[PDB]
RNA sequence: GUCCCUACUGAUGAACUCGUCGCAAUGGUAAUUCAGCUUAGUACGAGAGGAACCGCUGAUUCAGAUAAUUGGUUUUUGCGGUUGUCCGACCGGGCAGUGCCGCGAAGCUACCAUCUGCUGGAUAAUGGCUGAACGCCUCUAAGUCAGAAUCCAUGCCAG
RNA sequence: CGAGAUUCCCACUGUCCCUAUCUACUAUCUAGCGAAACCACAGCCAAGGGAACGGGCUUGGCAAAAUCAGCGGGGAA
């Protein structure tokens, strides 16, 4: 199966292609570079945008020398762009954060720093498992 | 506007009346979603030409409450009673009384 | 994906119409017509029973 | 007796469910396969509560509790608290707690006797945990991982622990708990035991991708089946473990 | 993993028809004499280049997709060699390369010719001539395509074993009962028809043995030929027996019903003995029910015991007809195989040095059992109900209701609506199916729920009565 | 559904009203309006701001004490359903509402 | 834009023509097919969703809903149409 | 997206010793007293052969092309005579010495060497690298340095911006010219060469001599003298060699077998190189990552250094290897020529080099100063022709399998097969890892695609090499055991494999289909193959630190 | 070696007495794809793996709408603050082609928000029924059944 | 107020866009005055019209006054 989440409601996607977001897990990366969003449609002149709970291709531009300049899938966990939730609640995060994930769903890291979105936690079970704060 | 969940005796019209329309005292129809036209305009309701093909129809609806805060601003007081109770007494009202 | 006008989808929609929405809309219109009725009840030529005349591009002028 | 079941298609039955001695909580789903598997394993001996916490699917990782009580976070609503209270019998206490660590199942792992908490847990939260759950609490990490509930699981008969835990760490952990412990893997080697499975005193539910050797070692450690396995069975078929896990 | 994902290859006429169909259909086709000569040559050279490209891509897919004989495990290389002559396969897959390369050579040749073409008829005849060259090349390639299609079909319909994994081979003379044994031990369909060469190919099944996978292979059989002359079926049999690192079972029967003398089986087994010397081998006396191990002659017993004398051989009895000992023999042989595998695994990592491997450290970490120093066992809460309820059985008619059956009766996944009200437990039953007030006068009814609120209201009313006596609302 | 209390502005924020912003250490703020959202973003002190309910509270302008104010508290232990309990709660809600109205009036009366 | 709605024309009548009514069969009981009101505005509601198979099933859902003020309508006439080869 | 986005970052390391067609103390070389004192303070007591051979030529003012590995002292070799020629700061406006280096790190290293060796002199040295302020570089040029150390692109940009006159430059140095050409600086290098006056002394220091570099030197240098690091191509007699014919599906397991038994490497972190010093040279960076991860899973102390690796990361890895914190070093070719490699004891080439001379360089990387070294090769059927080109280049007799009882592993090229039992067990464990952990499987797929691309992009062998490769494959020695496994082994496998040789040499009588039109085609085909005979924000009153922030704003306003 | 005519659309429009409610010839015509649950770890399968129908729920693109709620925009110059200048000073002013800074209604908006997107017949490849040519046979010759996102119309827009 | 403790950014470019600032250029209606270029006669479309010649002509499609605003079709080497 192609790496596109299934069963996701609409939201205000706020992470375009080529975005410097900060890293969440203890893999060692300091930031991830959104370069390609998996599952985005094919529209000309439209920059693919991603939201919480979507696996996005990421490249470590700043990080530990072991993990630097490395491309692997990663899923968005926190977005500072305001989005609404089916209980009619508009919310947004302080930063833009994602955790490095393999295409099946095994996260390279072990602990997730900071809070975790309910959308990411619900769409991916182990993010809920290894996430210490989800709100 | 009162629903079984909240026994708050109020009409469908929020605080201050509808903006640019007024206050309704009649039978009214509350329908989901955005609907073509603007305020004061005649709206023609009619039956569907064909029998329905989804559970969205013949899905029974149970309501909780209806937003009655003033739409003329970013108000959060549904009823004048709760508003005059929460704000307390004001000097102009005290001088009038 | 099958088109909205596909024969299979049309047949399934007809089955749904005849088996599911049918009785619900029937009972709905039954109570509606009942309330309609509640609200509603809430010489031949000289009498007008025989229909007469009131008060030509089909035939050529004569 | 451990059965392999899928919530929808995910093997993290521990993530989508919390199971204790006197009750078991199942998430609301489009289907009743998962609830039906639990009732099949438990034909109405204890209540099965179809619960949602804070409008979330992840009840297993968003609640933590034992027989004596259940703990749910601030984020849940009054409707859901009333759901838990009314569904749950009178013998069982239910409490909503205010913690920066919302994942209560993750930061809290507990049994009818003991409990383990996150290193950074608050003192007031610790004392409310203690008096609500009627258990004693230690502070400990599992293989240098802070999420004890996800990375490890408890049962009064025995426990399964993070695979990479050192021998000395496992020994001290087993001594402080007072129950037998074994380090092993679940869900075809998934490192997350607590997320992978949920276990009560007399049965277990795992994912389908769990292999037969780890199913057997789970049986032995948790004293399931006929109780023939206290772990001496694991030592007897060590050879199977050696070949499979080499 | 196998070789089924090998794309089909067409015959000569087919490949010509499809290649010419692509070059006809996928490109513009109309050109005019009034058009510029440069555009004419561009058109025709584009046609030629497209024909080259499609032919080259198809031949490249074919070659790079067929298996590379001398990079596979010796079992695989010799098995595909006996099934399919390796030298001849290789000369075929050769001709096809040389043919494709000649296609590209002709491609450049006619590209220069078209580039220096001077007229529409020039381009006409040049393109016709080039496409004729490729057509004739495939026409000569007619037979290799058929051969490669046949080898593709079989290599697709070829059993896929794992030489490394725990394996048990079953060998012997034909009609001894190998197929009967393999059907008894595993869930694999092998023809049990009673004629000499019933199975012309290796058959494969699988079993579980204390939660461990084993693969059982049934081989066709071997006669008294001294391996210099053989049928191809016996050759694939001996290749399996020689290159499959596995436990070996040799099935022989005391009754000569198989059609070979006990001396004949003895000679065959001593002939194949060096091929099995490294391994563990198990001679199984089948059909003991019709002819037991006692009644045959004492010197026959003596020679079979002299065969037993060696230390890497074992003797077992079995009767596949009634399944007298199939479970016991499989249990025992696989147990010894498991013990040997454990020994090898220990040695790999116990190699001389003094430092244990990281995998070995992990396996000790896994096998280690934790136990409290105090030696106390916590008291447990198992209830008598779940002690004496009945086990859940799907075929059982007098069954529980099940939420699944309620769902299926009342619709399906998206139809049935679950009702938590039936699961609600309340003091007064008709409490259920009642709405619960939530908000009232803009203040939360739940947040203001509290027991003894009657007494608290009485206290508040006393306080208000005291205030009223104080005149706490008078105007001055 | 539960009527939130606005952090900065104080007022009883309603569903579909206001925005929610939570900060990574783990704390969530519900803002009734963009006005209070922006006032909290700009690092203003709600104590310093005069229109804020909590300033009106700390200044003593809005009454601080009394059993009615101890009645308003977030409850943490749930209770089994009972029509009688809920209906006596509702009549108590009316009774408390008139309590709060009269006592706010008289508190302002002694303020002036 | 869509070709079914172009060229962009003004509405000839401010009211709005119904054009098509539901098909008639004699078997149903009698009923009117239409009604009129006036768009007053919209409000917000929250609802206990009862959509089986939905992610937000049995959860609070916030929606926007139009209010149409609908005073009782008065019957003042009947009309009889005949079917003809010209409609 | 960024998988081979542009190209495999390590392309190849092409060398052309045909560039040879171009043609004991410091006090004995008689340098100035101040330069001698600076050298003594730096600690250069005995000159290494590279500067011992080059400095007299540079003092004699001859153009120099120097074949020298990194770390031999090339920077000192071309700076000492430069300082000895300069001897003072010139009052006339105009730069006199120019050095062009690929990267800013190497430029900084050269700058540090220049400063340390010219401590005391009034020479003005400048650094012009990318990322620095153009205004600062303008100011430095206004201060008029005598020595310039720069990258080609930045130097060209500054020259174009300032209309700089280079007619006063008499000393030109090209540091790491092969790296310059690999990075593609050739166009602006030629532009700078054209801009420079003809009357200049040119030095070009490189580890390798590609054909493009040879052409550039021929076009731009006036009678260049080629100095080489002594016997860099002469294979040391103390080098022992063993080559193993291995299949692709068993090849990782064969590498593990060599590491486990042939070397008897300890597993785990080790308790100045080590006693084992296992280095592995591969073809692609994907191969480097795959092998490194597999070996760390196996339990080795592995440091990996590949071509396009981050500078700090490569320094940390090289430091770990040189200090003995790791025992294996995994490199292809580019990082190998880039980094400083100490004396090694074990060298293994995973992917066989295309060029015998690349092989010679990789085997001269070990067995130095009379110390014995070991070299193991993994050679496939496709890699055999390159092995044959290598044996022609080395002039060593070929021993296939066990044709000789005691072949000389140092003087004779000995090729054999590895032990079947341990080979199969390592293959099994490799397959188990590949099936279990998905990351390694993804690495396997990407390194397989990279290997396929490398097969397409690799330089081809000779027709005759292909020929006697066919006859070697026909010969029995290809499948026989290597001579290192023991005469008792030879005994057992000779007792056995002979009937196994008969099995492998089976000519089937008829195909199974012969056992239709397809069958008729097969029969006719058979008859045919019948063999031939920033100020703070304005203070807000409501803000808590209102007065403090107002004070900060006032202080910033006063500072301006 | 260099500004003309007119088709078309929209908005108007003279006379047919003015107005209301209608009909519909004609012209255009609109929906597309993917995903998840169940079926189901089932059919199949030596293993590995592994479907489809029915039913349900979402998402992409396109199209027509709308501002309940959330961001954005402030000749509402609304409220608060504030910079320097001169009129000797207060004063109120010119002042900075509307001074700047905070919050801000209404309106307008947003792939930065929400809603909606529909049914009958006839067909093409093909699969058939009956049955001649041709005493067997045959989907075809006569008669005829099913069948594609196809076509034609309804639903929709103009009138 | 706490040496208070912790977190984010700062580079260059002979690269692109936007916003901010400067200079310059930009303005409508009604009254009154009031030209010039150009003009054989007029301009719907399709096919045909030997000579790449169509606005005439043949056969058709069709064809309803008059304004304002957009819009696209024609005019040898
Ligand atoms: N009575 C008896 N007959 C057996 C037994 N095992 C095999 N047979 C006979 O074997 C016959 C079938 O041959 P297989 O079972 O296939 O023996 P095989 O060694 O596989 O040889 P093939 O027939 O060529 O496949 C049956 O008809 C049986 O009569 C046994 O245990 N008892
Ligand atoms: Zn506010």
């Amino acid at each position: 199966k192609r790496g596109a989440p299934g069963g996701k409601l609409k939201m205000t996607l706020g992470l375009p292609v080529g975005a410097i977001m900060n890293c969440a897990d203890n893999s060692g990366a300091r930031n991830l570079y959104i370069i390609a969003v998996k599952g985005a449609g094919a529209r000309l002149n439209r920059l693919p945008a991603g939201g919480v709970g979507d696996m996005v291709m990421a490249t470590v531009k700043k990080g530990k020398p072991e993990l630097r300049k490395k491309v692997h899938p990663a899923v968005i966990v926190r977005q500072a762009k305001p989005w609404k939730r089916f209980d009619g609640v508009f919310l947004y995060f302080e930063d833009n954060a994602g955790v490095i994930v393999n295409p099946k769903g095994e996260m390279k890291g072990s602990a997730i720093t900071g809070p975790v979105g309910k959308e990411a936690a619900e769409l991916w079970p182990r993010i809920a498992s290894n996430a210490g704060v989800v709100m | 506007a009162s629903t079984e969940t909240d026994l708050t005796k109020k009409k469908i019209t929020p605080m201050g009346g509808f903006v640019r329309y007024g206050e309704v005292n009649n039978d009214y129809v509350m329908i989901k979603g955005s609907v073509p036209g603007v305020k004061k305009r005649i709206m023609t309701l009619r039956k569907s030409l064909f029998t329905h093909t989804s559970r969205k129809a013949l899905e029974k609806v149970e309501l909780k409450w209806i937003d009655t805060s003033s739409e003329f601003g970013h108000g959060a007081f549904q009823t004048a009673a709760e508003k005059k109770q929460f704000m307390g007494t004001l000097k102009k009202d005290l001088q009038t009384s | 994906a099958k088109s909205a006008r596909a024969s299979r989808i049309k047949e399934n929609h007809q089955r749904f119409k005849k088996n599911i929405a049918g009785p619900v809309e029937a009972a709905r219109l039954e109570r509606l017509s009942a309330k309609l009725m509640a609200i509603a009840q809430a010489s031949g030529v000289k009498s007008g029973k025989s229909i007469g005349r009131k008060d030509s591009s089909i035939v050529f002028p004569m | 007796m451990a059965v392999r079941a899928q919530f929808e298609n995910s093997n993290e039955v521990g993530v989508f469910a919390t199971l204790t001695n006197s009750y078991c909580l199942v998430a609301l789903g489009a289907s009743e396969n998962f609830y039906s598997v639990f009732e099949a394993e438990l034909q109405d001996v204890i209540p099965i509560c179809r619960t949602t916490i804070a409008g979330t699917r992840i009840i297993g990782r968003l609640t933590a509790g034992n027989r004596k009580g259940l703990l749910v976070p601030t984020t849940t609503t009054d409707q859901e608290l009333q759901h838990l209270r009314n569904s749950l019998p009178d013998d069982i206490r239910i409490q909503r707690i205010e913690e920066r660590l919302s994942a209560l199942g993750n930061v809290i792992v507990c049994n009818d006797h003991t409990a383990l908490i996150h290193p950074d847990l608050e003192r007031e939260t610790e004392e409310i945990i203690a008096d609500v759950l009627g258990v004693e609490v230690f502070r400990q990490t599992i293989a240098d991982h802070v999420l004890v509930g996800s990375y490890m699981a408890l049962s009064n008969q025995g426990g399964l622990v993070h695979p990479k835990t050192s021998i000395q760490d496992q020994d001290e952990l087993s001594s402080l708990l007072g129950v037998p412990l074994v380090a092993g893997s679940v869900n075809r080697g998934s490192n997350v035991i607590g997320g992978g499975m949920v276990v009560n005193d007399w049965l277990a539910v795992t994912g389908l991708d769990t292999t037969a050797p780890e199913l057997s070692v789970i049986e032995s450690v948790f004293r399931l089946g006929e109780g023939a396995g206290p772990g001496a069975i694991n030592t007897s078929m060590k050879n199977t473990i050696v070949e499979s896990f080499y | 993993t196998g070789w089924k994902d090998i794309p089909p290859v067409p015959t000569a006429q087919e490949f010509i028809d499809i290649v010419l169909s692509r070059t006809q259909r996928r490109l513009p086709t109309q050109i005019r004499p009034g058009f510029k000569i440069s555009r004419i040559r561009a058109f025709y050279t584009r046609k030629v280049k497209f024909t080259q490209e499609t032919c080259s891509e198809k031949f490249g897919a074919i070659i790079s997709s067929f298996p590379v004989l001398s990079d596979q495990h010796p079992f695989h290389r010799d098995l595909m060699n006996i099934l399919y002559d390796a030298d001849h396969f290789k000369v075929a897959l050769g001709q096809i390369s040389t043919a494709k390369n000649l296609i590209e050579t002709i491609s450049r040749d006619y590209v220069r010719l078209l580039k220096y073409a001077q007229s529409l008829y020039q381009c006409k005849q040049l393109k016709r001539a080039a496409l004729g060259r490729m057509a004739t090349l495939i026409k000569r390639l007619k037979d290799p395509l058929i051969y490669l299609d046949q080898v593709r079909q079989h290599l697709a319909r070829l059993p896929d074993i794992n030489p490394t994994t725990r394996t048990l081979l079953v060998a012997g003379f034909p009609n001894v009962g190998k197929s009967s044994f393999v059907r008894s031990v595993t869930r694999a369909d092998t023809p049990v028809e009673p004629y000499a060469f019933t199975t012309k190919s290796l058959f494969v099944g699988h079993l579980d043995y204390k939660y461990l996978r084993y693969q059982v292979i049934d081989t066709p059989g071997i006669l008294d030929h001294p391996l210099e002359e053989m049928n191809t079926i016996e050759m694939q049999s001996v290749t399996a027996l020689a290159h499959l690192r596995a436990a070996v079972l040799y099935f022989m029967d005391i009754s000569e019903q198989c059609g070979f003398s006990l001396k004949a089986q003895i000679n065959l087994f001593k002939s194949i003995k060096p091929l099995f010397a490294n391994k563990m081998v198990f001679i199984v006396l089948n059909k003991m029910d019709i002819k037991k191990f006692e009644e045959l002659d004492p010197e026959m017993q003596q020679e079979i015991n002299d065969l037993t004398k060696s230390g890497e051989v074992e003797i077992l009895r079995a009767s596949c007809a009634t399944q007298e000992g199939v479970q016991e023999v499989k249990n025992h042989v696989c147990e010894r195989l498991l013990v040997e595998r454990v020994s090898q695994k220990l040695k790999a990592g116990t190699h001389s040095n003094g430092n244990i491997g990281t995998r070995l450290q992990e396996v000790m970490a896994r096998i280690h059992v934790a136990t409290p120093m105090d030696g106390t066992t916590r008291e447990t809460f198992i209830p008598e109900a779940v002690k004496n309820l009945k086990k859940y059985d799907k075929n059982d008619p007098n069954r529980r209701v099940l939420a699944r059956d309620i769902e299926e009766a009342n619709g399906g996944a998206g139809v049935f609506n679950v009702d938590l009200r039936k699961d609600w437990i309340l003091e007064n039953p008709e409490w259920k199916y009642d709405k619960i007030p939530e908000i009232f006068d803009g203040k939360n009814v739940y947040d203001y729920i509290d027991p003894d609120i009657d007494a608290k209201l009485q206290a508040l009313e006393e306080e208000e009565e005291r205030l009223e006596k104080e005149g706490f609302y008078d105007e001055d | 559904m539960r009527i939130e209390n606005c952090f900065f502005c104080g007022r009883p924020a309603w569903p579909s009203k206001g925005i929610t912003f939570m900060r990574n250490d783990g704390k969530a703020f519900r803002f009734c309006r963009s006005k209070c959202h922006k006032n909290f973003k700009m690092k203003r002190n709600p104590r310093k701001l005069k229109w804020t309910k909590a300033y009106r509270k700390n200044a003593g302008k809005e009454m601080v004490v009394d059993s009615t104010l101890q009645f308003a508290a977030r409850r943490n232990v749930p209770v089994r359903y009972n029509r009688e309990l809920w209906q006596k709660t509702l009549k108590a809600m009316e009774r408390i509402s008139e309590i709060r109205a009269r006592r706010e009036r008289v508190f302002y009366k002694k303020r002036m | 834009g869509s070709l079914a709605f172009l060229p962009r024309k003004r509405a000839a009548r401010h009211r709005g023509r119904v054009k098509s009514f539901p098909k008639d069969d004699p078997k149903k009981p009698v009923h009117l097919t239409a009604a009129m009101g006036y768009k007053a505005g919209m409000t917000t509601i929250v609802r206990d969703l009862d959509r089986p198979g939905a992610k937000a099933h049995k959860k609070e859902v916030v929606e926007a809903v139009t209010i149409i003020d609908c005073p009782p309508m008065v019957v003042v006439g009947l009309v009889g149409y005949i079917e003809t080869p010209r409609g | 997206m960024p998988k081979r986005a542009v190209s495999p970052a390590p392309s190849e390391n092409e060398v052309d010793i045909a560039g040879s067609l171009f043609a004991g103390g410091f006090q004995a070389m008689g340098l100035d007293a101040n330069l001698l004192r600076a050298i003594a303070r730096k600690g250069f007591s005995v000159p290494t052969p590279i500067q011992r051979k080059t400095i007299p030529l540079i003092l004699e003012r001859r153009d120099v092309v120097g074949m020298a590995r990194t770390g031999s002292g090339k920077t000192a070799a071309f700076v000492i005579p430069m300082i000895e020629r300069l001897k003072a700061h010139s009052a006339r406006f105009g730069a006199r010495a120019l050095v062009l280096s690929p990267s800013r790190e190497l430029a900084l290293q050269t700058l540090k060497v220049v400063k340390e060796l010219g401590k005391g002199t009034d020479l003005k040295t400048v650094l012009l690298v990318g990322g620095d302020s153009l205004e600062e570089q303008f100011g430095l040029m206004a201060t008029n340095p005598d020595i310039i150390i720069a990258t080609p692109g930045r130097f060209l940009h500054l020259k174009v911006e300032m209309s700089l006159d280079l007619s006063s430059i008499k000393y030109v140095v090209f540091d790491e010219a092969d790296r310059l050409f690999e990075m593609g600086f050739a166009a602006q290098l030629t532009e700078i060469l054209h801009a420079l006056p003809p009357s200049r002394q040119t030095l070009l220091f490189s580890a390798t001599l590609p054909s493009s570099l040879v052409e550039f030197t021929r076009a731009g240098l006036q009678d260049p003298v080629l100095v080489r690091l002594d016997a860099e191509t002469k294979v040391s007699p103390d080098l022992e060699s063993a080559f193993f014919s291995v299949k692709s599906g068993e090849k990782e397991g064969a590498l593990l077998h060599i590491l486990y038994d042939i070397i008897k490497m300890p597993l785990g972190d080790p308790p100045k190189p080590t006693e084992h010093s296992t280095i592995i040279f591969t073809a692609t960076k994907h191969h480097v990552e795959y092998i490194s991860n597999l070996l760390r899973l196996a339990g080795f102390s592995v440091s990996y250094v590949y071509g396009s690796l981050d500078q700090t990361a490569r320094k940390i890895q090289v430091d770990n290897f040189r200090r003995g914190r790791t025992n294996i070093l995994v490199v292809t070719d580019v990082a190998a020529r880039g980094i400083d490699i100490p004396v090694l004891a074990n060298v293994i080439n995973y992917d066989f080099p295309p060029q015998p001379k690349i092989f010679v360089h990789r085997v001269g990387r070990t067995a130095r100063a009379g110390q014995r070294g070991w070299a193991y090769a993994l050679v496939r059927e496709s890699d055999l022709p390159y092995l044959l080109d290598l044996q022609l280049f080395l002039g060593r007799r070929l021993v296939l399998g066990r044709e000789e009882k005691d072949p000389s592993f140092a003087r004779d090229i000995v090729v054999g097969s590895l032990k079947r039992v341990e080979l199969e067990n390592n293959v099994e464990w490799v397959n188990k890892v590949l099936h279990e952990n998905e990351d390694i499987g993804a690495l396997k797929r990407v390194t397989a695609k990279a290997e396929k691309l490398y097969m397409k992009t690799r330089n081809p062998a000779s027709s005759q090499s292909a020929k006697r490769a066919r006859e070697v494959i026909v010969s029995k020695g290809w499948g026989q055991l290597h001579a290192i496994f023991g005469e008792e082994a030879a005994n057992e496998e000779q007792v056995r494999d002979n009937l196994l040789s008969k099995i492998t040499g089976y000519k089937p009588q008829e195909t199974i289909f012969e056992i239709n039109k397809a069958a008729e085609a097969v029969r006719s085909f058979r008859q045919r193959i019948g063999p031939r005979k920033k100020a703070p924000k304005e203070a807000d009153k409501w803000r808590d630190d209102y007065e403090v922030r107002k004070k900060r704003v006032a202080e910033a306003k006063e500072k301006r």
